Parts: structure tokens; C-alpha cells; sequence
């Protein structure tokens, strides 16, 4: 059948920690 | 819940309701018995956790003075043993020999292993230790005359045959309890889910497989008669 | 529970009701007896656990002076052992020979290859030794002449044939049992369950397996008769 | 166990019941030594296990003296070896050549490679040395003549081949057993399920597979007849 | 177990029971040889692990003096040689030759390309010295003009084929053994399941494959005949 | 068949313990 | 068939194991 | 068929073994 | 068809290892 | 069909390799 | 059947995060 | 059916971020 | 049906950026 | 069909391979 | 159907690009 | 059908080179 109500929240909240772990990488480095 | 409640959930589950089926509730009683102690050996063997008060039951004991070996002096002092054997306890929470009164006495079960080094020590010569020998019975030790006196104690534990210890059970307020069926099944209402499921799973396939249905001196089982 | 609340759980877990079936319960009786030793080996071998006092047996035995080979002077102090064979023990649990008392005496199980080199500390020589030598009887030794006024010692371990032990089992208060289906089966509650699962499982392909139902000088296994 | 009721399990749990079958107690016989020696070592010789006392046969040998090569002088000193051979040894567990007590006595079973070489230390000259040479005879070696005098050793290990130890085997009490299959099968209790699970295998596919029926001087193979 | 046990084992595992059968025992006689270095190899030769006895055979040679290339006088100095050609040996054991007795003499068996420099050591010059030519045959060499006395000397190994090592094999003491079948197979009774697998899979296959049936001047294979 | 209140509650929980991996990465960094 | 007891629970012991890896990583770091 | 008895203590001690890696990642650090 | 004798032990043999692993994470650590 | 003498040997020798990995993660640590 | 402006945007965006983790690792180095 | 300008794309911009990885691995490394 | 002209500029990039990884990997040291 | 001389090198030559593995990863260390 | 020559040179290819990366993990250690 | 001259070659060119790895990581220590 379909509904896509609940496929949608889990697949856009799979992707934002998914995002939020490549943040986590970033580093602005602090030698010269 | 009682005994009943939980074997008439598995007939249901199982809808074994008639009185001409293969599986009674005997083939029930001895599953629930023996899944029981699986189930508490799976959960609290590991890590320890917080047992909850469900799964121990309190046996009742009448204690008799008995010798070491025999009736000749220089064999060792004697011990007292319960007059009937007890049931084996599970290693998991708190087994509590108590002068039936729980909230009193110092009576010590410990390992068999141990309790044939106990009492050397000077202050804990007045304490009485209990271990079930192989003989299957619960004996007690202490280096205090006195402790020869106990006529009666009650043992709580986890034991692993639930069945045996409610043939053992401490008499109500309001008498002895005859059937089986009429007592407390001991496990823990948040155990009753997993321990129904694996029950039925063991006779559901066998509900449905067949029997040697023919009276003609062969075996019948390969053509699935 | 005892042998028989075993035998006729795997029976009925299988529907073995009829008496002329091809897996009787002696067929029964072998693999429960051979898949208690394999899963008390899976589980007790590997790390070390704390085994139930369901898994061992206490054995009687008489212990009889024999010589070290023959009746010849220059051979070596004479043993004692027992007269018949004793069963082979696990490696698992605590194996202990003890004076018909089990919180008393220091008879020490060890290995064989150790009993050929024991007793030469001078504060180890009045402790008497046992092991299994290869003629299957068990070996009594010690330094001290008063070991050999033995005439009775009891066997407590994890036996690796429960059928063996259970033939050479310690009298009762009542008195001895007849059949070995009224004795108790040696396994702890939570390994029952396992151990019905193996047995119906290896029994359980075999029972619908086809038979040579035609006697006629052939083979007819492979047409599936 | 016996040799027999290794035999009749894999037997019935293949259903080999006719007498006109094509596989025969001998086929058992045969795959049952084969796959014990193989499950001993794949369990008992990557890392060391305390092998169990079941798996270990005593054999009893007879000793003559036997030239180095042939009856002259310059050859070397003789030794002494079994009139008989002897079977081939697993390296898994504690061979032990002993002087019918097995309590008693260094008589020191070694790689062959290493018994040409043995004595030449002054504080090893009075101990007996033991090796299979190439011709499959057990040799006896030192530096002591007092050797020369063994008529008989027993000769505990794990041989590699059970029937041939079982041949060989050491009197019992009551006498020599005639039936190779009335005598003890040689594996742990805890090891039988798992060489039971593996003969079967072996011949429960062959057992249904099609043979050449017909005799018409032709191969019926390839038409699955 | 002896070549025999061996190759019946593979045609009843086979059901190869028909004189007119297109697999011979002659096929199984070729595969368990070649299958038998093909597993020695597999297990002994990426890591150096313990061989047993079983995998070894003693072959026996008679040495001949031969020169070095001819009749002339400055070629070299003569050697000694079997003068039948010796079976390849495998690199996995030890390879020994010797006098007729295992556990005496200094017979070394080495490399070919190791064998054209040996005895330049003012210490190594008695030392005989043995390998195995281009032509087939097992060459001496030492420094020691003592060593072309030789008239004997046995081979011990792991050969590469077993077949030509059991027609060389040394004489019993009741004597010679005629047929193949009745002499002894050289692999450990460890690796005779996988031996007996990896030939009845070669030959399984091939046993139900279609054959050309007809005689018609024509190839009936792709019809499936 | 259907009924979903316990694959949510799962599913809604793996990712969950995924966001709570992701912000264990994160670091305010203390060099200069 | 059916009978859920024993997979959710095993399902809620799975989730229990991963959030306990996820609150392993956390740190309050000590540098300033 | 069914029987899980085997499979239950198989997934029992396959979650303890996973517990039991969650549980050896934890630690109580010791910089101020 | 059916038997589980090798099947278990196997299945047995692989919690072990996995078992033997995680107790090999553990530190008992030995700073302040 | 069915023969399980390779099998067993090359899943006993699995079992051995990956026994062999966690005793190889075994230390006896030496700090106080 | 067919439509694809939420199989789009979550393949747009997983691709996004896969390439913030890339460039999350992307170092110009400061030893001489 | 059949078209392959979003497959392309996604295929194309995955190869790209694979890329942007292995080129941020790369160091010239400043030790003698 | 078949056209194998954007499958062989994928495959023959993805092995091209495996070959990128391999050689990053490359070091020529310099200690002693 | 069936021929498995290959298949068993192969097999056999992977346990190797895995083994040889796990030896490269023992070590007796040496702090007191 | 059949033809070989670019899954021959895709596959020969990742036997080289691992090839390259099993010897770049070659070391000559330099201390004593 | 069959024919196996490429097969044999390349799963023996991956066990070499996964051995290749496995001597990689083979440290003759060289701490007291």
C-alpha cells in the first residue's frame, strides 16, 4: 500500500546524524 | 498468579482443551518447571542484578540430630539434617536459612565445599552453617552445643526445581494448600511473557506431528500415519 | 526430576507411544546419557563457572589391599582400590573421596600422572591419594601404613556416564533402587531444556527416515521402501 | 560404552537394520576409528587441553632382545623390543611405558629421532628409553645391562588406531575378552556426539544413492538404475 | 589400516560393487596416492608442524659403486648408488637413511645441489652423505674411502608417491608381502577422511556422467547417450 | 498484516543511540 | 505465527547495548 | 518446527558478549 | 534432516571467542 | 548430498584463527 | 509506480554528506 | 524503462566524493 | 539489452580512485 | 558437479592467510 | 553471452590496487 | 559451461596478496 509519514522523518533524521558526524570532523587546526 | 493460571495459558495458547490429546497438563508442569530455572539462569547468572522477590520460595524443615558416620565415638561430633531432602538452589540471589522468623537468627548457608572448614575462627564459633550434602539433605554445623537444639527452620531460595519446593511449603494462616494447581507459581510477572513462549514453541510443532495411529506390530512414523 | 521424567519427555516430545517403534527408549537412555557430558563440557570447560550440586553424583565404594604388581618382595608398597570399576570423571568440578562424610577427611582426587610422585614433603605424608589408573579401578596411595585400613570411601564428582554412576549410587535411608529409571538424572534444571533439544533433534530426522521394509535379499534404501 | 553401542547407534540412526544391506557393521567399525583419531585432533593439537582419561588405551607387550642389526660384534648393543607391533601413538597426550603398575617406574617413551641419541649424560645412564622404530616395533634403550631383563611393559597413550590397541589390550580381572566389540571404545563421553553426527553423514548420502542392479555385462551408473 | 581398507572404503562409499563398472579399483589406487601427497602437502609445509609415524616408510636399498661419469682416471672419485631408482621424498618430515638400524650410523641425506660441495670441512670428512641425482637414484659421497663398503642401507621418508615406496618396502620378519592391497597405507588416520572425501568427490561426479553407448562411427556425448 | 507501535519506538531509538554517537564526537578544541 | 516476548526483548537489549557504547564515548574534556 | 531453547541462549550470551564490550569502554577519566 | 551437535559447538565456540575478546578490553586503569 | 570432514576441519581452523586474534589482545598490564 | 522528489533530495543529500566528511579530512599541513 | 540523467549524476558526484577522499590522504612529508 | 560506455568510465574510476588510496599510502622514511 | 582440489587449496590457503594474522599480532612485551 | 577482456583488465586492475596497498604497508624498521 | 585457467588465477593472485598483508604486519620487537 503507502503511507510515507514515518519513512520521511526516519530517512531525514538518518541523514541529519548522519551530517551531524561530518561536522564533528571539522577542525579549523591551530599551528602555523 | 498460581500454578493453575500459568498451566491453563499454555493449554489455551497451545488450545490442547481436550481430554483425549496427547499432551496433558503433566507434560505442562514439568516445561514450566524446568523453563523457569533456564529462564533464571539466563537473566541473572551473568551480571548481577537485583532478583526480584517472585522467585523465591520458603520451605519449611524439621531438623534431627543425626551422627557423623555411625554410632562410634571417635568419629566426629554430630551434626543436625532435615529428616526429608531438600531441594538444590540456584546460585543467583539470596538463600536465607532463618529460625522462622526472617528477620532474626544467624543460620549461614554456604558451600558443602566450605563447611567442612568452619568455626576455626574464635568469634565465629556460635554461628550454625547449613549445606546440602550429596546425600541430598540440608546439614548443619557449629562448634556451640546449642545448636542441637533447632527443631525447625525455614529455608528461602531460589531453588531450581519449583515443583519440589512447593511440596515443601511453610503452612498458610489458614491451612496446607493440597493441590499443586492452588499454590504460587514462583517467577517474576515480568518473566511469565518469555517463559509462556518458549513452552508453547516446544510442544506447538510436536502438537502437529504424527503418531503411530495403526495396531499392525510396524512402525508407522516414516509414512507419517 | 529422575530418569524417567527424561526418558518420557524426549519420548513424547517425538510421540514414541507405540511399543513397536524403532527408537526404543534405550536409544534414549544412551543419547541423554552422552549429550549430558557434551553440554556440561560446552558450558563448564572453557572459563570457569560455579556448577550446581545437580551435576554430580556420590558413588560408593569397597576398597580391597592389592599388591603393586604381584606378590614379590622388591616391587613396592602394596595400594589399596577399589573392586570394582569406578566411572571416569569430568575435569570440571570438585571431585571429592571422602569417609562416608562428606564435611570430613582429607582424601585427595588427582591426576594419575601425579600419583606415581606424591608424598615425598614431609608434612604430605599422611594424606591419602586416589586417581583412576588404566585398569579402571581407582588407586588409593599414602606414606602412612594406617591408609590401608580403609574399607569404604564415597565418590562424589561429575562422572562423565551419569548410566555408570548411577548403578554404583550410594544406598538410600529406605534402601536401594531397583530400576535406573526412578534415580535421579544428573543435570542441573537449566540445562534441561538444552538437553531435550539435542536429543529430539538428533532423533527427530531419523524417525520419519525411510526403513528396508522388504525382505527379499536386497538392499532397498535407496528406492526409499 | 563398548565397541557395540557405538556400533548399534549409528546403525539405527541410519536405520541399518536388513541383513542384506550394503553397509555392514564394518563400514561403522572402520569410520568409527578413523573419525575418532580425527576429532581427537582436530580438539587436542592446535593449543593444550587436559585430555580426559577416556581417550587413552593400556596395551601389553611382550619384550625380547633383539640384536642392533645382525649377530656381530662390531654392530652396537642390542636392545630390547615387542615381540609384536605397536600401534602409532597421537601426540596429544602423556604416553606412558610403565612396568605393569603405572605408579612405578621411568621407562621413557621418546621421539625415535631423539633415542639415537640418549645416555650420554652420566646422570641419565639408568633409564629406559622407548621409540617405534620404522618397522613398527616398540625398541627399548640405556646404557644400563639391568634392562636386558624386562619381559613385559604395559604401554598407555591415545594410539591412533583404536582397534589395534583394543587388540592388544591388557587381562582383566576376569579374563581376555574375545569380541572386539564388547570392549570399551576409547573417547571422551563428551566427544560421541559429535563422531556420531560425523559417520552418519558420511553414510546417510551413500546409503540412498543407486547402485548397478542389473548384470548385463554394462554400467547401469549413469542411468541411476 | 592397510591399501586395501582404503580402496574399499572409496567403492562402497562409491557403490562401485559391479565388475562391469567403468571405475576401477586401479582409479582409486592412482587418486588416494596422488590425494594423499596433495594433503600432506597442504597440512606440512606452510608452517612447520609435528609429522606422525604413520606418514613415514621405510624402503630398502642395496648400493652399488659406479664412477663418476666413466672408466677415466680423471674424472673424479666414484660414489656409491642404489642401483634402483629411489621414490622423491617429500620436504615436510625427516628423511633418514640409515644402516639398517634407525637409531645408529650418520647418514645424511641432503640437498642434490648442496651434495656437489660437502666435505670441505676438515670435521665433515667421515661423513656420508646421500641425495637424490636427476637420474633417479640415490648417490653417496664422502671423503672417507670406507663408505664404498656400503651394501645396504634403508630409507626412511615421506615419499612423494606411496605406491613406489610399498614396492620398495623393507622385508617383514615373517617376509615379503606380495600384493599392494595388503600392505600398509602411509597417511595418519587423522587425514583419512579428508583423504576418502576429496577422491569420492572426483570420482562421484564422473560416476553418473553420460558415456558414449553407441557404436556408430560417431561421438554420442553431446546427445547425452 | 500491520500494526507499528513498536517497530516506531525501535527504529525511533536506533536513531536515537546514532545521535547520541554523534554528538560524543563533538569537541571544542582548546589550542590557540 | 506470532508471539513478540522474546524478540523485543532481545530488540530492547540490542538498542540497550548500542546506547551503552554511545554514552562510553562521552567526555567532559580538561584542557582549557 | 520449533524449539528455542538453543536459540534463546545463543542470542542471550551473543548480547552478553556485546554488553559486555560496552561495559570496557567506560572510563572514569583523571585529568581535572 | 536434523542434528546439532556440531552445529552447537561451533555456535558455542564463536560466543566464546567473542567472549575471550571482550575481556581482553578490559583495564582496570592506574592513573589518579 | 553430504560428507563433513572439510567442513568441520576448515570451521574448527576458523574457530582456532579467531581464537588465536583474541589471545593476541590479551596484556598483563604494568603500570602501578 | 513513480515519483522521485524525496528519493532526489535524500540521494542529494547523503552525496552532500559523504562529501562534508571528505572535506572534512582535507589538512594543509605546517611542519616545514 | 529507461533514463539515466539522475543516475548519472548520483553516480558521477559518488566517484567525485570517493576522489575527494583519496586526494585528502595525500602528504608530502617534511622529515628528512 | 546493452551499451557499456558509462559503465566502463565508472568502473574504470572507481579503480582509479582505489589506485588513488593505494598511493597515498606510500611512504619513503627517513629514519635511519 | 563435483572436483574439490581446488577449492579445498583455496579454502586452505585462506586459514593461512587469516593465521598468519593472528601470530603477526602476538606480542611479549617488555615493561616490567 | 560472453566476452572477457574488461572484466579481465577491471579485475587484473583491483589485484594491482591491492597489490599496491599490501606494499605500502612495508616497513624496514630502523630501530635496533 | 566451464573453464577455469582465470578463475584460478585471480582468487590466486587475492590469497597472495592477502598474505602480502599479512607479512606486512610481521615486527621483529626490539625493546629489552
Amino acid at each position: 500500500f503507502g503511507s510515507g509519514a514515518i519513512g520521511y522523518e526516519f530517512d531525514n533524521r538518518y541523514l541529519n546524524n548522519q551530517e551531524m558526524s561530518a561536522v564533528a570532523k571539522q577542525r579549523l587546526t591551530s599551528l602555523p | 498468579m498460581t500454578y493453575n493460571e500459568l498451566i491453563y495459558m499454555v493449554l489455551d495458547e497451545l488450545k490442547l482443551s481436550s481430554d483425549d490429546s496427547y499432551y496433558t497438563p503433566d507434560h505442562v508442569i514439568f516445561l514450566l518447571v524446568k523453563y523457569r530455572s533456564f529462564l533464571l539462569k539466563q537473566r541473572y547468572s551473568d551480571i548481577k542484578k537485583q532478583i526480584p522477590d517472585s522467585d523465591y520460595q520458603s520451605i519449611c524443615l524439621d531438623l534431627i540430630e543425626v551422627p557423623a558416620i555411625s554410632g562410634e565415638p571417635c568419629e566426629g561430633s554430630s551434626y543436625l539434617r532435615s529428616k526429608n531432602k531438600v531441594p538444590t538452589t540456584m546460585m543467583i540471589g539470596n538463600p536465607r536459612v532463618y529460625p522462622m522468623d526472617f528477620y532474626q537468627g544467624e543460620i549461614t548457608y554456604i558451600s558443602r565445599d566450605r563447611m567442612r572448614y568452619v568455626g576455626y575462627n574464635k568469634f565465629l564459633r556460635n554461628i550454625i552453617y547449613c549445606s546440602k550434602a550429596p546425600d541430598g539433605y540440608l546439614y548443619f554445623k557449629s562448634w556451640n552445643p546449642q545448636f542441637l537444639h533447632l527443631e525447625k527452620v525455614s529455608f528461602n531460595a531460589i531453588f531450581e526445581d519449583a515443583k519440589e519446593a512447593s511440596e515443601m511449603a511453610c503452612p498458610e494462616e489458614n491451612g496446607t494448600i493440597c493441590k499443586l494447581e492452588d499454590k504460587e507459581f514462583p517467577i517474576e510477572d515480568a518473566l511469565v511473557p518469555p517463559l509462556i513462549e518458549l513452552v508453547v514453541k516446544e510442544l506447538r510443532g510436536p502438537e502437529y506431528s504424527p503418531k503411530d495411529e495403526d495396531n499392525n506390530a510396524k512402525d508407522d512414523l516414516p509414512d507419517a500415519r
